[PDB]
């Protein structure tokens, strides 16, 4: 008969906040906010001085 | 947003709770994150009674006026770029409700394009009270309809 | 010990600098969260209404997302709308009859 026509659902996704709403359930999501550092200095390419 | 019709029983204007309150909440929530309030304090760094040294009483203006510059042309901006999508906001669902209903009298159809409706025949306002429903239906007499 | 009122000076500086940032940070974001959903449903428009001026003259239409016809026809209709390479002109001429 038809088809229809539609896009991608993730069961259990993440929630932004965009520019006139709190908390809106998104498919994906990035993270602009690294909190998880290296705790140590990586510092190949340089000649450091403890 | 609204509606207005004209028929045999009478006309007056009409309103709709579906998209309207989409669109007072959008605003709602581009208000709650802008009228918000900024969580940290700003102290007092340059005096007002009595004699900030030369040079960074200087810095401090040229900072300050850089930092003014800076959320004034952003407040500036901001609002200009939250208008200009409010705006956006405000006709984007002219298309959300206009095309809705576009795609359920779509067989009966010519168009004008005015912001309005054509049809085959005349039907009373139990059909325009459910336009406004989301809850109108066509199939009974499309066999009469390529006779029109 | 850094110096107590240029240390005041460079929290007001930096603090405001922050905030100059963290609104940007919330603005930006927020700004490409609507823009990405802007354009997430953007090309909803351009998929949908380019299968739309295709199947025209076949058409009513019900409003979910999806498809109307006057006929029954194979797979090699619907693998064709993605090949964005449907043709219809075959049996208008019966179509007035339906
Ligand atoms: C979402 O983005 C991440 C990148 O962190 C990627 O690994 C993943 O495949 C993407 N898609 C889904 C459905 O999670
Ligand atoms: C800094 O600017 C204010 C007004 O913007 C002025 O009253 C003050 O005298 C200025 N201070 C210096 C050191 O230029
Ligand atoms: C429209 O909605 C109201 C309440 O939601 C309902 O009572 C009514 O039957 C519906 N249909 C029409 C044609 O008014
Ligand atoms: C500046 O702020 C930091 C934390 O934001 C604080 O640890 C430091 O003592 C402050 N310095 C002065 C001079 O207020
Ligand atoms: C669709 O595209 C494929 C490859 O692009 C091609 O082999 C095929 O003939 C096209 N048409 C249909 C109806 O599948």
């Amino acid at each position: 008969d038809k088809i229809c026509l539609g896009h991608h659902a993730v069961s259990n996704g993440t929630k932004v906040n965009t520019l006139t709403e709190r908390g809106v359930e998104v498919v994906n999501a990035t993270e602009t906010v690294e909190r998880t550092n290296t705790p140590r200095i990586c510092s190949k390419g340089k000649r450091t001085v403890d | 947003y609204g509606f207005r019709h004209q028929n045999a029983q009478g006309e007056g204007t009409a309103a709709d709770y579906k998209s309207t309150q989409s669109a007072i909440d959008q605003i709602t929530g581009k208000l709650n994150r802008l009228i918000a309030k900024t969580n940290q304090q700003f102290k007092l760094i340059d005096n007002e009674f009595n004699e900030v040294e030369k040079q960074i009483g200087n810095v401090i203006n040229w900072t300050r006026d850089s930092i003014t510059e800076v959320w004034s042309y952003n407040a500036e901006l901001l609002v200009a770029m939250e208008n200009q999508h409010t705006i956006d906001l405000a006709d984007s669902e002219m298309d959300k409700l206009y095309e809705r209903v576009k795609r359920q009298l779509r067989e009966n159809a010519e168009e004008d394009g005015t912001g309005c409706f054509e049809i085959f025949h005349k039907c009373d306002d139990d059909c325009m009270a459910s336009i406004r429903n989301n809850t109108y239906d066509h199939r009974k007499y499309r066999e009469e309809a390529m006779q029109n």
